[PDB]
RNA sequence: GGGGCCACGCGCGCGUCCCCCGAAGAGGGGGACGGCGGAGCGAGCGCACGGGGUCGGCGGCGACGUCGGCUACCCAC
RNA sequence: CGCGCGCGCGCCCGCCCCCGGAGCCCCGCGGACGCUACGCCGCGACGAGUAGGAGGGCCGCUGCGGUGA
């Protein structure tokens, strides 16, 4: 299996012809000039009275509705969301500063990691200086600073996914009757192992934040607007 | 605006569509290096 | 005597493979030829000024063959003799639009209705962004749209006329077949213009719209569309 | 003919009913109840028609004889059948396919034998 | 619980309020039923502005949802039970409404087979 | 706006029988389906004349019939009509025909019989 | 050894013709063309996607004084 | 005119059942979830209105004949 020998110029069209592409994988010293209900097919058994038995798979309906629904007809490019191709805007690089400005940790500075493959963001404002821990974030509620450092130099485990920050609720096994239905100890409580997470992580982080002066009170405070600010002037 | 529709009528514009964007890139090619030769030339 | 039938059909789709496969091969090349075709009338006029220039003579261009014409004003308080020529013209509507071709029956005509169209000598490009976008067929005294080339080949097929570009070869250079390429052609129903007009009421030497506008009916028409 | 005393009972017929933009008809031996030609027992040759046990268990088959017409005391047989409700679907399939019995009823029929049984059981607890 | 029909489109309703007649705000011999206007001089029939709306064709309605109620159903009206068995195929269209006039002890018995045939009903609690 | 004009856009043809009389009807069923579905013209006169009405379907007599199948080259063709046939007492001499249509006197009936003749239906054609 | 050809399968011819080995023609390379022999050959996958009118094999929050209810009672603008 | 042109199986020669069901978009065995044919479906264009003319009214009021076990 021989990865494709025509290039790309632009989204669907190559960079050669009908005439080239021949010539090149050789279609020429390829030429390849090659040229009564008796039988029970898939159902077998095997028991004991009158000899044996042939059981039927995939048996019949008991119950039919009163009236069905027709199918649909077919389209072409429908595909589902574990399939999409990811974007992502181009002032946010890893090391970029970010504000947040929708949620609870609301307002914040924090630090960019990387891009999962759902499209939500890994941020750490680290938890000793903002109380911010790893979560995910999504690109389109967040503003990204003309401020940065450098991170290339560090470890990012692989157990960490989309799978892996995903909440935990939603219950079956109830009374179905009552005061009750949000009540299997109806809070969140943490494991140990996001804090060997943070902690990991933070160690290797932090010493390269206090490289740069004054970096800590940018990274203590919290954004807002004042009387003769308009954000479309001001550059971030 | 649509390549498929545009071409399942006229086959050939996918040619004259891959023509004149080759062209293109090799004219710009030259420019630039040649009016980079010049410019390193004045200092 | 199942496989002998069987085999009569799978032979059969042979017949249709093939023939599709030919005409998509013959669709190809004449473009390809007409492409040829249109650089050489673009050239070639300016080959004869410059051989001219050379000398102190002059050159005068052929005159135009076709013309664009469109209505711009409405249906209210019109005269019989006007509303008689608009409607052989097929302008029932204002901002439809028509092309046709020129000798001294049309532009006496063209004279009488002035005040009510604008019309203009146009060029490939209004020709392509026409046809393609907002251009569409009559059959069957109906109206439907050019999406494949079935449509125009069994109506047209006849004169030697089997895609787009035959057309467009047949009106831009006025054919043999022009009356047939048109008259299947529906008037195309156009918006109104992008970034406004200046008056309507006067001539195109006046600060209007009216008359003859020649070589600027192609800005137009990019606003028009 | 058929079409005969269809195109007298069309409109004009004691089973008929006209309401709320609806039209149905309660002839016996008449499967999704709508008045229609394909849809009737009293016009055809050969008919189908599936009713409720009266005891209270099962379903009635009901059949037209084909041989004496026009007298009809005599013109209709019944059995009736009393098992799981996939041996009950598959005899009837079996009837209609196999016989050639007026085999577009086929699955109209099977949809009101299941309504039954789904009826004629404990719906409630 | 509540037996759900087979589909569920959306409804869309271009009026929503009724067309009464003209002049009929200021008087009590005159009603709120439609009545065309056909005088010389008025103006709801020469349509000016700010004025009462007349009923064309326009505002007509969706022929999939066309009484249609708000549940998905359409309604069918009875009497007895033997005119409520006609309906036991069509038990995802339509529904069943029982007349104003039969008496307590029979709708009982009424109610008590719809339930059995999974034929809803869009009343089934009024006499008692 | 279109300055077109709407007086001429509804066209005052018939589309079916203004009456009720049911064996009519039926042959209206028969010969849509042939019209609709055969490369024929014959089909498509025969439909346009039965919903025709009577002072459009005036009466042939024996007389002319005669006189126009006697002519050269309609020697054992059918006869079709889309009304009546009636007598004609001047007329002795009366030939072998095989002709067609919807009523047919009684007069005439016998005596075209009484040649050796034949009368068909629009069924049998 | 320039960039470009919806060029194409090659084995001896089906041909009008021609550059040339060759005398106008046959034989040799092919070309312009028609085209089809004295050859032309045909399965299994996938992207499909800028292809005959949208799907999510993606999610969150909420509960005896709160949820919904155009239409229909009042008031304001 | 190269998505069939002679494909396959036993032993060129022969077989050449084949949908009481092939295999996916044409099946010339019969059929719509549609077939109240006074029905169901699909396309494309149009919609001002006095006097006035026609049609459809499962809009309505009182009584007669039949009919709703
Ligand atoms: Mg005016
Ligand atoms: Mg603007
Ligand atoms: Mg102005
Ligand atoms: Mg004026
Ligand atoms: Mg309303
Ligand atoms: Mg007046
Ligand atoms: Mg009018
Ligand atoms: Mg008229
Ligand atoms: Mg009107």
């Amino acid at each position: 299996p021989h990865c494709s020998r025509n290039p790309v110029l632009v989204r669907g069209i190559g960079r050669y012809s009908r005439s080239a592409m021949y010539s090149r994988k050789a279609l020429y010293k390829r030429k390849y000039a090659a040229p009564v209900l008796a039988t029970v097919t898939k159902p077998v058994g095997g028991d004991k009275n009158g000899g044996t038995r042939v059981v039927k798979l995939r048996k019949m309906p008991r119950y039919y509705p009163t009236e069905d629904v027709p199918r649909k007809l077919l389209s072409h490019g429908r595909k589902p969301f574990s399939q999409h191709v990811r974007k992502l805007r181009a002032s946010i690089t890893p090391g970029t500063i970010l504000i947040i400005l929708t949620g609870r940790h609301r307002g914040k500075r924090v630090v960019f990691l990387k891009q999962l493959s759902s499209g939500l963001l890994l941020v750490t404002g680290p938890l000793s200086l903002n109380r911010v821990p790893l979560r995910r974030t999504h690109q389109k509620f967040v503003i990204a600073t003309s401020t940065k450092i450098d991170i290339s130099g560090v470890k990012i485990p692989k157990h960490l996914t989309d799978a892996y920050f995903k909440k935990k609720q939603l219950r079956k096994p109830r009374h179905q009757e009552g005061e009750i239905f949000d009540t299997e100890k109806e809070k969140y409580e943490i494991t140990e192992q996001r804090k060997v997470d943070q902690k990991a992580v933070d160690s290797q982080i932090l010493p390269k934040i206090k490289a740069v002066p004054q970096l800590q009170g940018y990274l203590r405070s919290v954004f807002a607007l004042t009387n003769g600010v308009y954000p479309h002037k001001l550059v971030f | 605006k649509n390549l498929r529709i545009m071409l399942k009528l006229n086959p050939y514009a996918k040619t004259m569509r891959r023509n004149t964007i080759l062209r293109q890139a090799r004219n710009h090619k030259l420019r630039v290096e040649r009016a980079a030769a010049a410019l390193a030339a004045k200092s | 005597n199942f496989a002998e039938l069987k085999i009569k059909r799978l032979r059969k789709k042979f017949a249709q493979k093939m023939l599709r496969k030919a005409r998509r091969k013959l669709i190809y090349e004449k473009a390809k030829h007409y492409h040829k075709e249109y650089r050489q009338m673009y050239r070639t006029e300016i080959r004869m000024a410059r051989m001219a220039r050379k000398a102190g003579n002059f050159y005068v261009p052929a005159e135009p063959k076709l013309a664009f014409v469109i209505r711009i004003r409405g249906i209210n308080g019109v005269s019989p003799k006007v509303r008689k020529v608009l409607q052989l013209l097929r302008l029932r509507q204002i901002f439809n639009g028509t092309f046709v071709k020129l000798n001294k029956a049309s532009i006496n005509m063209l004279r009488i209705v002035e005040p009510y169209i604008a019309w203009g000598y146009p060029n490939l490009k209004s020709v392509n962004e026409l046809i393609y976008k907002r251009g569409y067929g009559k059959i069957n005294k109906k109206r439907i749209a050019l999406t494949d080339n079935a449509l125009i080949a069994r109506s047209l097929g006849k004169y030697g006329i089997i895609c787009m570009e035959d057309l467009i070869h047949e009106i831009y250079t006025v054919g043999k077949r022009f009356k047939e390429a048109n008259n299947f052609l529906w008037p195309f129903k156009l918006s109104s213009p992008r970034g406004g007009m200046k008056k309507k009421t006067t001539h195109f030497v006046e600060g209007e719209d009216a008359g003859n506008r020649e070589d600027q009916i192609n800005r137009l028409i990019r606003r028009m569309n | 003919s058929a079409h005969l005393q269809w195109m007298v009972v069309r409109n004009c017929s004691s089973f008929l009913i006209k309401r709320n933009k609806q039209t149905y008809s309660t002839e016996p031996n008449n499967l999704k109840a709508r008045n229609s030609f394909r849809y009737n027992g009293l016009i055809h040759r050969k008919t189908v028609g599936v009713e409720p046990a009266a005891d209270g268990k099962g379903v009635v088959v009901v059949m037209k004889r084909r041989s004496g017409q026009r007298k009809p005391a005599t013109s209709y047989v019944r059995t009736t059948i009393n098992k799981n409700a996939r041996a009950t679907l598959s005899s009837i399939r079996h009837m209609i396919r196999k016989n050639k019995y007026h085999p577009d009823l086929r699955m109209a029929a099977i949809r009101r034998a299941s309504a039954i049984l789904r009826s004629q059981k404990p719906v409630m607890v | 619980a509540a037996l759900r029909p087979l589909v569920k489109p959306k409804i869309v309703k271009k009026r929503t309020k009724k067309f009464i007649r003209h002049q009929s705000d200021r008087y009590v011999k005159i009603k709120r039923n439609w009545r065309k206007p056909r005088g010389i001089d008025n103006r709801v029939r020469r349509r000016f502005k700010g004025q009462i709306l007349m009923p064309n064709i326009g505002y007509g309605s969706n022929k999939k949802t066309k009484h249609m109620l708000p549940s998905g159903f359409r309604k069918f009206l009875v009497h007895n039970v033997k005119e409520l068995e006609v309906l036991l195929m069509c038990n995802k269209s339509y529904c069943a409404e029982i007349a104003h006039n039969v008496s307590s002890k029979n709708r009982k018995a009424i109610v008590e087979r719809a339930a059995q045939l999974a034929i809803r009903v869009t009343n089934p609690n009024a006499r008692l | 706006g279109v300055d077109i004009r709407h007086n001429k856009d509804r066209k005052v043809r018939r589309k079916e029988p203004k009456s009720q009389d049911i064996y009519l009807r039926l042959l209206v069923k028969l010969y849509r389906f042939l019209a609709r579905r055969t490369n024929s013209t014959f089909n498509q006169v025969v439909l346009k004349r039965l919903f025709m009405s009577r002072t459009n379907r005036p009466p042939l007599s024996l007389s002319r019939m005669i006189r126009k199948m006697k002519l050269p080259g309609r020697e054992g063709k059918t006869a079709v009509v889309v009304g009546t046939i009636t007598d004609d007492v001047r007329v002795q001499e009366v030939p072998k025909l095989k002709v067609c249509a919807l009523r047919v006197s009684s007069r005439a009936r016998s005596r075209i019989l009484k040649a050796g003749g034949k009368i068909l239906t629009f069924d049998q054609l």
